[PDB]
């Protein structure tokens, strides 16, 4: 793209928000959820061992 | 002829010109009419079919002549004692040109944004 | 442009006053000497005037009591270019209900299209 | 034709214009109506029935033209005999233009947020 | 006749004005109360029906006129032989308006954030 | 009548008033207990019975009128035959206003910082 | 590319947005499917043991 | 003989010049030809077959060589006894010229993006 | 410059006024002193003029009473400098189809080679 645009005339732009924010707090709420259940971990942590 | 005439010039300018300043302004006229009609072949056709198109053409000729006839000797100021005046510190009327916002009114409006496409030739 | 200001008789400019101006006409006398004097038909226009520097010699002179009841004024008058008769030394003016005499003929100031102008001197004593 | 005559312009100037003002006064009035009629074609109709729209257009024009025959050919200063005048250090008013917050009066406004979409044509 | 009058302007003005400044003065307070009006279209039912609102209004738009007036003819000095003048640097070329001080007394407020609302079209 | 009198700005101007000055400090006082009245709706309640709340209130009007009247011709300098004067610089864009400070007098006061609250409606 | 710069020109970039992004959710909804079916975790999960 | 004229030149002047100018305007109008006649190596037989381009060819000799005339003396202002002038300030050392919107009228035009292209040679 | 400014006769610049100049000769008179006055023919060109004699001793003399109809006018007079004739102060000028004496010989001015010049006086009384 090309622009007659100056006198301070500028290209910008909003961060995205990192999902992972979230992800790493339902880490988080399942191994709470399986503490309190005493299922085997790997019910709820599918990538545990 | 042109479609202005120097009728229209010394009529917004508030002051009327000598025979030397009025071969000037018909020396003008004829390079604002060039400048309109290779912009928009059209021009003779739209001037004599459409009046208000017509009235628009008429004073954009004009006040685009009247930017270079006024103060055309270059004067800030003279006197003779009994009598001076001093004039705005304008910016000098180099060239006869017409604004951006005049080309609108004949709608030869154009883009600010363009673009640059790269290209590669395919193979056979 | 204070040059070519001055409106109309009817209706002046602000610096401006409204005048009956007689210009100049010439007449013989008994014996035959040719005398200058104002018209007797005035054109009605308008006027700028302003006090002339009467100074030294000339500012004790501004009253008397010699032989009578006695004054001097002088004021520079100047018209718009609109105007085109001109007055000369001998012509009259009536200004403020006054009657100002012409005093010299006028000074012409030239120097370019824009600037050019006459200046008159006015006196009434 | 204009709705705004030479008396609107000198009743907010409140000096009175020469015949040559009122030539120049009547052409850029006749440029304000074909501008303002040009933005908004309706105009002519709505003042002709909304009482308080034909007292608003009236106005602004006659603001257009005030603003740009005050002090044409801008002296600066002058002097004459002993009198002697300076102004304001004034914009070179050269222009004739209608202002945003006057549009707005007139019931157009200028959004100064929009978009740019990019686009791909779909196959096929 | 419109709300304030020009014994209003006059009487914040200080100076007696001529027939000419009469006539500007009439015409500007007839703009500025159709621009208060305009804002606020039960101005006249409260301007009948509280005296305490009345008197607002009336200094409203005699202030608005007044800033206007007050040197409109733009002279920054003037001189003869043996009197002369020079004023302060006021702003040349100016506009009417009303001031959000002004408003806000009007009763007319508006917000220093405001908010983009990003949407997207449910599917269905 | 007004709270304050136009002797209250005569005594801190240390300047008789013309006829019209007179005039115009009336029409400023009447604005200056007309905006104390709007920001402390008891104003005359509290003036009529604490003589040092009252003698506060009769001289934030007087100097409120004052700092508007004190040079309200806008003059720099002037010359009479031989005689001239020359004033300090002070500020052309004059209006009727109350200092923060001097609305501290009057026991009301803004704060400085202020809390932005996020809010969401609760689910049900 | 060789440009004429008069008005104090130069070249803009908008960034790119990076799939990761996205793909960190659907790591995440992998091993919730998993965790309500029951199904063995390579058969959802399959960035697992 | 040269394709433009001294008549050409005063006319767009407006000042009669003295036999010295008309040497040197005859000079300039020349140098202004071959200016011309490198760029564009046709221009004389264009000229001679399209009145529409002969208008502009003598319109741009005539205009490049008036902004070298126009103050070849160098003075910023001058007095004669009362009389005394001065000019608003504009470039020093001139020099004959066509600008790149003269070239755009005569037809030819320079683009503002061009390629560096590595190369290196392929061996055998 | 200004000194070489000013067009021809039948076509001048902006400032100028043309003029017929009648340069100095002597003649005899009837007892033999030689008097000068005007040529019998006169030099057509153009002429930059601006008033003068303002100073409060003379300009009281501008219009008199005394014995006739007088009155005296005053001129600063300049011919550009291709005009290599110089009036001496015999001469007269048709200015305006009036017709002016030069009073006193002309005043030189010779600071440098561009701008020097001569500088008249024209009279009418």
């Amino acid at each position: 793209l090309a622009f007659e645009g100056g006198e301070g005339a500028h290209a910008e732009q909003f961060s995205a928000a990192e999902l992972r924010n979230f992800v790493d707090a339902l880490d988080a709420l399942d191994r709470k959820a399986a503490s309190y259940s005493g299922l085997p971990p790997q019910y709820l942590s599918s990538s545990s061992d | 002829a042109t479609l202005a005439t120097h009728e229209d010039v010394t009529a917004f300018w508030a002051r009327t010109p000598t025979a030397e300043e009025i071969v000037l302004i018909n020396r003008r006229l004829a390079q604002a009419e060039r400048m309109l009609l290779r912009a928009i072949p059209e021009l003779l056709i739209k001037a004599s079919s459409d009046p208000v198109f017509r009235a628009e053409v008429i004073d954009i000729e004009a006040e685009a002549v009247l930017r270079l006839v006024r103060n055309h000797e270059g004067y800030l100021s003279e006197t003779d004692g009994n009598y001076t005046y001093m004039l705005q510190a304008q910016d000098p009327n180099r060239k006869l040109e017409i604004l951006p916002e005049e080309w609108e009114v004949l709608g030869i409006v154009r883009s600010g944004l363009g673009i640059l496409v790269p290209t590669v030739v395919l193979p056979s | 442009s204070l040059l070519d200001r001055g409106g109309t008789y009817g209706s002046p400019e602000d610096g401006f006053d409204p005048v009956t101006v007689y210009p100049e006409v010439t007449r013989k006398d008994r014996l035959g000497n040719t005398l200058v004097g104002p018209s007797l038909t005035g054109i009605e226009t308008v006027a700028r005037f302003q006090v002339q520097g009467q100074s030294g010699t000339s500012a004790r002179r501004a009253e008397m009591d010699d032989i009578g009841d006695m004054t001097e004024q002088v004021y520079t008058m100047r018209l718009p270019r609109s105007f085109t008769t001109e007055l000369k030394s001998g012509s009259e003016v009536v200004w403020r209900g006054e009657r100002w005499g012409v005093y010299g003929e006028p000074r012409r100031y030239k120097g370019s299209r824009r600037i050019a102008h006459l200046e008159y001197t006015v006196r009434r004593f």
